[PDB]
């Protein structure tokens, strides 16, 4: 697990010299925008139940075979497992968003997750769909301009989109 | 009516539908993916070690059977699933456990330091294999990171074997999950607060089934199986043993997956994906937004709201303000109303300062006459007569007075006959009073509003030609009804009125048939 | 369309006179108010999808019954038309904001509104609910004057519906 700064440092170390002025400008700009980044991570953290309820409702509307006898979210145990997985993946996406890098998400969360779901008999495409729906709800909450100073945050929205899309692509 | 089916089949249908709540509905169908609740752990063969075997806990006081079962579980977990012979059984350690000198944790520490554990999992192994085994048997999980292997290899190299075993058993993870009293169990088969994506797969790789074991007596030896995958940060293998292939064969987890077509569809003429793009636009997305955006597509008619009024040249004549002049009014309101009145009632023709009626304006200023009475005076004036009466035919005067005083064109030839007769028998003034005292004039203009062009909108009772006739009477905003044109002041609507139309309608009806 | 400049020109033209100080000052007021109005229209455009979806769901919340089968709010087509209508209203409100006059709303939505709603059995209360919604969120999307112009135009549409 490394952030944007440790990523830059590792790339510099591989070639084996100091961080260039362009690299330091990039990282200083990142730290300057880190306040907006904190706002985005707070948006994901305070609205997790809303995001995951919305995603689950949409997912079991589109895919009814999941919540009906025989389905992979049928009894309370597997339904709870599904909502738990949604919580987990949202959590790691917010971690990566704070880090400014997707190393925590990939290394700690999504690495053996497709293998786990394949061994359990869980539709990885349904899981990816759930992550997409959860991305959409999360993006609704991130853009919220209430309680927070107004300003451009398009880079943050795009970055959160890449984190969710990477999660989906890794699962499916 | 005779019975259509035999009663046995009716009974069978009734009792099939009786075992459903709601019988047979579309909402209460079984899932096509026919997975029991225990589908996953049964097909993986981990049902016993993950859900069925209880967590064995031993406290300070206990009976004989509790002690013996605890010992059986301990030996079946810590020593892998390998047969420990009676000569190998540790007696003093379990006497200390029985006394209460050591906890179950202390017993695990002793056993992992014993020659049984070392002979099985240390002396004929790599250190990688030893660390895998010790994570599995002592921490109930598999190593997550290569840093763990580096840490444990360095710890054994510097401080020895027992420091390694203590790092396992004294770890906060071991005490969080097992404390001092419950035997360690495989614990990454259920999600816990500190798990990682690779953990499930790697534990599955390390676990060889209930009848499998971690024995050095394999002909290939005691070999590491996670040494290459932990280094490369890969998941573990999820291939399960061969006796589980018959388990839950009829489940269809990959139900949503689409079967490919035998041949990709092409569109030879306009390119080779318009069918694929059409199918992605048809089914891949929900119907609601599909219709929503189809509704708001621009039309092939590129027609603004003023389109149609611009074509006939009547946008201004339609949108100009309606001047209403009350009894009390200011100078600006009065002069603007005068301007509007002279522009309409004199047909956009220039009236010089000498021709303007001062006495009539004064009477209107005082309130002696209304706007209607002013209009009546104006239309009786030599200005109006000389422009619209004296150098004209009566047809032109009648269409022109309709246009100027009613804001509409004649609707039929009966109006022409009526007005010609009225003027011929009573004179010009009576004929003007016919327009100004008409119910139409009072219902639309009514004593206070300047006349405006009414016939660009549908009027009740209109003849479907009065619109066309007002268009043919109107010459745009900069057109006038002057008598100073080269030919003179000549009629416009004589043939259309008398005929009642163009005379091409029967042939239009023919044309709308065959050809 | 009836806007400040257009009514200026039309009133001067109806009296056949040039543009004097009164009308030039009205034009000046319009040109000064353009900045708040144009950036309010910018804000409303940027958030059209969320506003329309929220308005449709607000209509379904205040009028649950329409959602049931057999009446107006049922079916994919009917709800797509709800969304299209609410988008129409928002579009012409932004138009009026930009043009600094109720002209676009007057000529595109308000002229002929009652006849059309009556003919197609459309409740003005649905659209009033949607516009009250849009009003509520345009409150928090906008600050200062821009909020003011946006709400004058939204309330003009609401008053036209009632
Ligand atoms: C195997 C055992 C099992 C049970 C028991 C079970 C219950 C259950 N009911 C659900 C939906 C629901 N269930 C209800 C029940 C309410 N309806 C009201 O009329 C009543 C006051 C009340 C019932 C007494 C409602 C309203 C919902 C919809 C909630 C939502 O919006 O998602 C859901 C959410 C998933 C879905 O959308 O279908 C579950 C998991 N699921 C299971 O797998
Ligand atoms: C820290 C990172 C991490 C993650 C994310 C993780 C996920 C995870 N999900 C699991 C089961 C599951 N996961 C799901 C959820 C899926 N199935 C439903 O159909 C949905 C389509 C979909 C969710 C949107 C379900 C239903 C199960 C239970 C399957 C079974 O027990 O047969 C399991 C097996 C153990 C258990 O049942 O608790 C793991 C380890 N584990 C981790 O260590
Ligand atoms: C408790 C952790 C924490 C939070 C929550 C936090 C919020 C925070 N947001 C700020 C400004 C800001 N916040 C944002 C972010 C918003 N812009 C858009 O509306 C987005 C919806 C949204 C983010 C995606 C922006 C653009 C600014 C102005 C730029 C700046 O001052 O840095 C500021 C600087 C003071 C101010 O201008 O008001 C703080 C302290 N800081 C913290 O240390
Ligand atoms: C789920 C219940 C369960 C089963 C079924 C089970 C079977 C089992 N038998 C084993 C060894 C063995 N099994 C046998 C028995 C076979 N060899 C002879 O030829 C006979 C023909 C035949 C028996 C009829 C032998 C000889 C060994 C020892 C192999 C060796 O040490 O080289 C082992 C390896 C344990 C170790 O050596 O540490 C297991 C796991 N264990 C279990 O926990
Ligand atoms: C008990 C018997 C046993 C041994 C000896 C053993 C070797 C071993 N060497 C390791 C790493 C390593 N080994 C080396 C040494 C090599 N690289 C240098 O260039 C040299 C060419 C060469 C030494 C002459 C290095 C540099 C690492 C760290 C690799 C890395 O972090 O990428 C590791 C992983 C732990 C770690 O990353 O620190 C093991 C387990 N494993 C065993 O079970
Ligand atoms: C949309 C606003 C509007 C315009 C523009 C307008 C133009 C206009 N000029 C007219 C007459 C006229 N216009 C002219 C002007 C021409 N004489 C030439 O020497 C010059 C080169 C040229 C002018 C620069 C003249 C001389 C007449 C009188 C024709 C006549 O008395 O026979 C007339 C007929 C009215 C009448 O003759 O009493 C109109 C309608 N009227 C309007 O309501
Ligand atoms: C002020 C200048 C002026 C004149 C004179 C004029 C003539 C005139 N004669 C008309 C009708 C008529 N005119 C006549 C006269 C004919 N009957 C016999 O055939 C004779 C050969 C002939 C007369 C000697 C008749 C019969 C009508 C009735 C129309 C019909 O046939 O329905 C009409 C149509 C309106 C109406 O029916 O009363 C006009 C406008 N128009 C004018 O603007
Ligand atoms: C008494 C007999 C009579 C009739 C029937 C009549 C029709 C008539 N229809 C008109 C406009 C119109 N009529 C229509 C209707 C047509 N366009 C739509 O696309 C449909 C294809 C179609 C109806 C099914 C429309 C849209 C207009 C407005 C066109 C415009 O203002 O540019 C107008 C122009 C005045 C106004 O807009 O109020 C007339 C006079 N007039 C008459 O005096």
């Amino acid at each position: 697990m490394n952030d944007v700064f440790t990523r830059a440092i590792a790339q510099a170390d591989l070639k084996g010299s100091f961080l260039l002025e362009s690299d330091l400008d990039k990282l200083a700009s990142f730290a300057k925008e880190g306040v907006k980044r904190l706002d985005a991570v707070a948006a994901l953290t305070n609205n997790a139940p809303a995001i995951i309820s919305d995603a689950a409702h949409k997912l079991f509307a589109e895919q009814q075979e999941l919540i009906q006898p025989g389905g992979n979210a049928y009894p309370h145990r597997r339904m709870a497992a599904c909502l738990r997985d949604m919580e987990i993946i949202l959590r790691y996406v917010s971690y990566a968003l704070l880090a400014g890098d997707a190393s925590v998400l990939d290394d700690r969360c999504l690495n053996g997750l497709r293998e786990t779901y394949n061994a359990l008999g869980t539709p990885t495409q349904s899981v990816a769909r759930a992550v997409q729906l959860m991305k959409d709800a999360a993006m609704v909450h991130l853009k919220s301009t209430a309680n927070v100073t107004v300003g451009d945050c398009s880079s943050l929205y795009s970055e959160a989109a890449t984190y969710f899309d990477k999660a989906a692509a890794s699962i499916a | 009516m005779p019975a259509v089916v035999a009663d046995q089949y009716l009974a069978m249908a009734k009792e099939l539908a009786a075992s459903r709540f709601g019988g047979f509905t579309k909402e209460n169908i079984p899932s096509p993916m026919a997975q029991p609740e225990s589908y996953g752990r049964d097909r993986l063969g981990i049902a016993a070690v993950a859900t069925e075997n209880p967590k064995v806990t031993l406290r300070a006081p206990f009976t004989s059977e509790e002690f013996q079962g605890a010992l059986y579980a301990i030996y079946r977990h810590i020593f892998g699933n390998t047969y420990v012979m009676e000569s190998e059984r540790p007696t003093t350690a379990e006497s200390q456990l029985k006394d209460g000198r050591i906890t179950v944790r202390g017993f695990i520490r002793l056993l992992a330091k014993s020659e049984v554990y070392k002979s099985r999992f240390f002396q004929k192994t790599s250190q990688n294999r030893f660390i895998e085994l010790s994570h599995k048997l002592l921490l109930g999980r598999a190593p997550y990171d290569q840093a763990e292997i580096s840490y444990h290899l360095d710890l054994w190299n510097t401080q020895g074997y027992d420091a390694e075993i203590d790092s396992y058993v004294d770890s906060e993870e071991y005490l969080d999950f097992f404390g001092e009293d419950t035997v360690p169990f495989l614990r990454d088969f259920k999600y816990q607060t500190g798990q990682q994506g690779v953990g499930y797969s790697r534990l599955l790789n390390l676990y060889d089934g209930y009848a499998g074991s971690d024995t050095d007596r394999a002909q290939s030896g005691q070999k590491a199986r996670l040494n290459g995958t932990i280094a490369q940060a890969e998941p573990g293998s999820i291939e399960r043993p061969s006796a589980l292939q018959d388990t839950w064969k009829f489940a269809n987890p990959n139900y949503r997956n689409a079967k490919p077509p035998m041949v990709k569809a092409l569109a030879l003429e306009p390119v080779d994906l318009l069918f694929l793009n059409m199918a992605k636009d048809l089914t891949s997305v929900s119907r609601a937004e599909w219709l929503a955006k189809s509704y708001t597509q621009p039309s092939r008619y590129q027609q603004t709201e003023t389109f149609g009024q611009e074509r006939i040249g009547a946008v201004g004549a339609i949108e100009t303000p309606r001047i209403n002049l009350r009894a009390p009014f200011t100078s600006e309101e009065f002069q603007g109303a005068l301007y509007a009145i002279y522009r309409h009632i004199f047909g956009n023709t220039y009236v010089m300062e000498s021709e303007r009626p001062t006495t009539a304006e004064s009477q209107l200023k005082d309130g002696r006459i209304t706007v209607r009475g002013f209009i009546r005076l104006l239309a009786k004036s030599e200005v109006y007569k000389s422009r619209f009466f004296q150098k004209t035919s009566q047809n032109r005067f009648i269409e022109l007075s309709h246009k100027l005083l009613l804001g509409r064109a004649p609707y039929d030839q009966a109006e022409i006959s009526y007005h010609l007769d009225l003027w011929n028998t009573q004179g010009y003034d009576a004929e003007i009073d016919s327009y100004v005292d008409s119910e139409e004039y009072l219902d639309f203009f009514g004593e206070d509003t300047v006349p405006y062009f009414r016939g660009f909108k549908y009027q009740t009772g209109q003849s479907a030609e009065g619109f066309n006739r007002l268009v043919r009477l109107y010459d745009g905003w900069a057109g006038s009804d002057t008598d100073r044109n080269v030919g003179g002041q000549v009629a416009r609507l004589t043939a259309n009125l008398t005929r009642g139309g163009s005379g091409l309608e029967p042939f239009i009806v023919m044309a709308n048939s065959r050809r | 369309s009836r806007t400040v400049i257009t009514e200026v020109i039309a009133t001067a033209d109806s009296q056949g006179r040039f543009l004097n100080s009164t009308e030039l000052q009205a034009a000046f007021g319009r040109f000064e108010r353009a900045v708040p109005a144009i950036e309010a229209a910018r804000a409303l455009t940027k958030n059209q999808d969320a506003l329309v979806k929220g308005a449709v769901q607000a209509v379904f919340k205040k009028f649950p019954y329409v959602t049931q089968p057999g009446e107006k709010g049922y079916g994919d087509s009917n709800q797509a038309k709800c969304a299209r209508d609410i988008g129409y209203y928002l579009r012409f409100i932004t138009y009026s904001l930009v043009a600094s006059g109720t002209g676009p709303l007057d000529d595109y939505v308000i002229a002929g509104l009652r006849e059309v709603n009556r003919a197609f059995n459309l409740n003005p209360l649905w659209y009033i609910e949607a516009l009250n919604y849009i009003k509520g969120e345009t409150g928090k999307l906008l600050s200062g004057q821009s909020k003011t112009e946006a709400l004058l135009y939204i309330d003009h549409a609401i008053n036209a519906l009632s």
